[PDB]
Order: C-alpha cells, then structure tokens, then sequence
C-alpha cells in the first residue's frame, strides 16, 4: 500500500488555516493515521482512525476523509506547529506518506553580518576557516559570496543553516571558506557578500590579514 | 419461544479490515437465517464508546439486515468492552425501544480478545451471553480470563469461533436454547 | 506517564552486532505488539521488527531478515533487538513503539530515540578554535569552530548552560575528509567584552573528549 502525501513542504504564517493531504493506492476504509515529528523527537499520534483527535492533541487539528483521500487541518497555526506531519495507513502492516514539513511563514527580516578570521591556533597546522555568519534573517534564500583581494571563490566554501527560530522564526546561516595556510598567507582582503530580500543593497564584511 | 437479540460488535482497530466486514456479515446472515417474527435484533457497535447502530423497533420497522447495517460507520478506536456490556444491559433491552417483556434476553458479544478497560458486568447477568471470537489473539492466555467473564456459564458452551459457529445447521434454535 | 526508554546505541563496523534494549513504564507491556521502527537522516520511518504479547511469533522487514532478531522480557518489561552482520545502510535512528489497541497496525506509544551509526571510520575527537569578536555599545557576535570529528554527535553549550538566549550551533558538515565540523555562535553585548567571559563547552561524548574553549577579543 503506497500513501502519497501532499504538498512536501508549505509556509504559512500563524493564524493562518493550513491543509495537508494523503492519497492512498487502494482503499483503506478509516484507518488512516496522523503523526507529528519534531526535530530531534519521536513521532506523536494527532489523529487516529481517519478523524479521531487523541487527548492533549490541541482542537486545532483536525482530520477527514475516507478510502483513498484524506486531509490533515490545522485551523489556526501557531508557532509550536512548526514540524514535519505524516500519514500512516494502518490498513495492513504500516507505511507512511512521504511526510509534509511545515515552516512558519513571517514578515521579511534582514540579516545582521558578522566576518571572523581563522585563529592563530587553527594556523599551527595547515588549515584556515575564514566565518561569516548571518544573524536572524527570513526569509531562508540568503547569497554569499566569497572574495580575496576581489577575486570570486568557488568550491572552496559551504554553507550551513539553522531551523526556524521557536520564539521570532528567523533563520541563520554560517558560510565557511576553507582554505590552505599557504593559501591564506598569499593574501590580504577576505570579503564576504551578503544578498538578501531585506537589504536594499549587499552587506560586505571584511578584514585584512 | 420469543428472543430479544443484542449484536454487540467491536469496532476497534485491533481487528483487521476482512475481519470486521465478517462480523458485519456473520450478523447479517444470522439475521437472515433467524427471520421469523420469533427473533427480534437490535446491533450496538462498540470501540472508545458505545453507538446502538439499530434498536428493536428500527429492527421490527425495517427487517432488511443490509439495509439496516448501511450506514454503520467503522470507530477504529480503542476496546471498551465492559462499558460496552454494561451499556447493553442498562440502554437496550427497554420497552422504549421495542424490548418485549415476554422474550428471552440474548447477547452476542463479537470480539477479537481483551479488553481495554475492567471492572464487572453484574448488571448483565439475567442476560444469556455468548462470545464469538475472531482474530489470531482471541484465545491466549491473555485474554482467556476475560472471556470467561463475559460469557455465560459453563463458558465452554458459550465462548464461540464465529468461523465454526456460523456453519451450524441449528443456529437458530442454539440460540434459543434456555437450559444450560 | 506511559513512556519507552531505548538505549544501546554508537557506532559499530559493517559486520558487526549491536543490541538495543527498550524499558517499558506505566503501561501493560505484556499485553501489546511491540516494534522497532527506524528513520534514516532525512528519510521516513520505516518499521523492521515486531513481536507477539506472548513473545512467540516475530515478524521482520525484508531489509533485516536473518540479520536483526527482536526479543522481549515480560518480567522486566524490556524490549530487545539483535543486530547482526551490520551494513552502512542500517545506519539510522531505532524506536520502539507499541501497538495502539494491543495489536493494531497503528502507533501508540514511542521512546525517544537510540542512533546507530555503521561505517568503518573510527571514532575522532574535535579540535576547537575561537570565532573571536568592547568600547563600543551595540550587539558583537563570536563563537567557536568545532572541527574534524567522527561520528557525529558533538554538544556545545555556553557559559556551562548558563547562556542559551541568542545562541545559535549550525548542523554539522561532512567534509571531503569525512569528518563532521560545525560553528555554534552566540551574539552578546559589545561592552561585555571586557568584563564577562564567554567559553563554549563542546563536548564529543563518542570520544570521551570534553573541551572548554574561552572566546576572547
Ligand atoms: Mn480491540
């Protein structure tokens, strides 16, 4: 039995009325489960049997359907919602839907830029990270670029990016330029560019070695 | 010899899907079998809670066992069993609605194994109780003792196998049988 | 409460064993159909054992039959899984779970969660190295660089868990050497730069390797 889910992922912003959908191969009657994941946590039961709320479960959710198509509904979303739902056919042994991972949709919200240069601790070996971090943005699309002495990097960074922030639903994200300490020491200017929605122009931090 | 006849059939979802729509069909064609106006039903499906999916009267008004199970809607939930009983007794064999004074009481509890919940069903005794199991876990040690519990005694001529039971020639009249 | 405790989990060569065990609380674990069920990193849940009340009849996923043997004490109240002859593709988190209604095919309840990690590479404690940041009055960001360790996971925390508002620790990366690093940095007062110091606790439990590195300008 193959449970299709619906959409993968979608943002909404809280208050705001949020649908996910589950199809099913061959009819499976009612028994059409609903899990919560979180991240880092177990899987929590929201609905059994097609419809039925479980205790503690907040009355916001909501589900409905039965044979082949069934709906997840979240009438008002709220900030601890943020997480990944999955559908559940107990019909014969269990599968699972693909999962739909929820993100909270909020205003946009520029990054604040921060350049670090590798310690002098790091550099007793061969090895060099350049950080530039930025701060509490929405939304996740952020560009950075990488320049020494105006020269553009390629293949030679890699980024990393925090979940939404609990309380403000921000992300932030670190870009690492690795380079040799031979490398490092052949020059100067290390630059990083931000490019975000909510910057009128990109931010530039850098520092001379 | 009139028979009042209560279905109490498990909607939870430790049955399989082939194993309900069995019991929807064992009770159709007991109903179909046990026509005459001797034998009046009613059917009260049982989970988390307890839905009396016909009474009596729906029974006497209708006596179309297809048309009277339609809109039966599958709980799927947990297995309340002794609640179930107890509703039963207490909810279903009235007057009100189309229980005759004169007729013997008669419960068919259909089930998988144990229950969910505990406590006693005294106010079911003066009611004959048969068990009709169905399931892979219906007689284990598990749920042995509750078996006993709920059926009449000696349990052992009252614990069924819906897959055996529903065979016999003289279904209608075993289960009209008052000396025991 | 009911709850399921799992442990047992690290990180074993490809063709090795290990053990998971499962400690029921609160509930009648004899009475229910007890699973294993695994999630890959960024994969979905995928059931490979289950277990009878009466601890007879076991059942197994194609992708683990005649290699993971699943058990049960009645007793205790504890659950267990044998894996034998392990392969990178085993590598995930492992739950155990009950059976909602004592035998249906739906879930009732989960343990929090045991990783099992397969691959040859040995285990490698990180190196630590300061994201360094006084006189000025707005907000300074610094941090520390947690790198080249093997398996994953590493804990970082500042100021011993004293200071968690406006941290922020990054997912770890894999990188061409196949080892993980990771930033975690946190952004604080700049006039605090002098007069508090700011460590980050990173702590790489698989090597039984602890580091205290102080971030100073
Ligand atoms: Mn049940």
């Amino acid at each position: 039995i193959q449970m299709t889910q619906s959409p993968s992922s979608l943002s909404a912003s809280v208050g705001d009325r949020v649908t996910i959908t589950c199809r099913a191969s061959q009819s499976i009657g009612s028994y059409l489960n609903w899990y919560q994941q979180k991240t880092g946590k177990a899987p929590k039961a929201l609905i059994y049997a097609a419809s039925s709320l479980q205790s503690g479960v907040p009355s916001r959710f909501s589900g409905s359907g039965s044979g082949t198509d069934f709906t997840l509904t979240i009438s008002s979303l709220q900030l601890e919602d943020f997480a990944t739902y999955y559908c559940q056919q107990s019909y014969s042994t269990p599968s699972f839907g693909q999962g739909t991972k929820v993100e909270i949709k909020r205003t946009v919200a520029a990054p604040s830029v921060f350049i670090f240069p590798p310690s002098d601790e790091q550099l007793k070996s061969g090895t060099a990270s350049v950080v530039c971090l930025l701060n509490n943005f929405y939304p996740r699309e952020a560009k950075v670029q990488w320049k020494v002495d105006n020269a553009l990097q390629s293949g030679n960074s890699q980024e990393s990016v925090t979940e939404q922030d609990s309380k403000d639903s921000t992300y932030s994200l670190s870009s690492t330029l690795t380079l040799s300490k031979a490398d490092y020491e052949k020059h100067k200017v290390y630059a990083c560019e931000v490019t975000h929605q909510g910057l009128s122009s990109p931010v530039t931090k850098s520092f001379n070695r | 010899g009139n028979v009042d006849l209560v279905f109490l059939f498990d909607g939870s979802m430790s049955l399989q899907p082939d194993e309900f729509q069995k019991i929807l069909d064992f009770m159709k064609d007991v109903m179909k079998k046990c026509s005459n106006t001797s034998y009046q039903f009613a059917a009260v499906q049982f989970s988390t809670s307890y839905k009396t999916e016909f009474d009596f009267s729906d029974y006497v008004k209708w006596k179309d066992p297809d048309a009277l199970l339609k809109h039966v809607k599958h709980m799927l939930l947990l297995t309340n069993t002794f609640g179930a009983i107890n509703y039963v007794a207490t909810e279903v064999f009235r007057e009100e609605l189309g229980a005759r004074p004169d007729a013997t009481k008669v419960l068919i509890i259909i089930t998988d194994g144990e229950a969910t919940d505990s406590g006693n069903i005294d106010a079911a005794k003066d009611i004959i109780r048969y068990i009709i199991g169905i399931g892979k876990h219906f007689q284990t040690k598990e749920s042995q003792e509750t078996l006993h519990k709920f059926a009449s005694k000696p349990a052992s001529e009252f614990v069924k196998i819906l897959d055996t039971f529903e065979k016999l020639k003289d279904l209608c009249t075993e289960l009209q049988k008052k000396i025991y | 409460e009911v709850q399921l405790l799992e442990s047992g989990g690290g990180l074993v060569q490809p063709g090795g064993s290990l053990r998971l065990s499962c400690a029921a609380s609160g509930f009648t674990f004899s009475r229910y159909v007890m699973w294993w069920v695994r999630q890959a990193p960024g994969k979905g849940l995928e059931w490979v054992s289950y277990i009878w009340p009466s601890g007879g009849n076991t059942y197994y996923a194609d992708s683990v039959k005649g290699r993971f043997t699943i058990s049960r004490d009645n007793s205790k109240n504890t659950l267990y899984l044998q894996m034998n002859s392990l392969r990178a593709e085993d590598t995930a988190v492992y739950y155990c779970a009950s059976s909602y209604d004592f035998w249906s095919n739906a879930f009732d309840i989960w343990g929090q969660g045991t990783m099992v990690t397969v691959s040859s590479a040995s285990t490698k404690g990180p190196s630590v190295f300061p994201l360094a940041p006084s006189t000025s009055e707005s907000t300074a960001a610094l941090g520390c660089l947690v790198k080249d360790y093997f398996p994953e996971p590493v804990t970082v925390s500042w100021n011993s868990g004293a200071l968690t508002s406006g941290v922020h620790t990054f997912p770890a990366v894999l990188q061409s050497s196949g080892l993980y690093s990771l930033s975690s940095v946190v952004t604080v007062p700049s006039s605090s730069l002098g007069t508090k110091t700011y460590t980050c606790n990173v702590d790489h439990k698989p090597s039984n390797t602890k580091v205290d590195k102080r971030v100073e300008s």
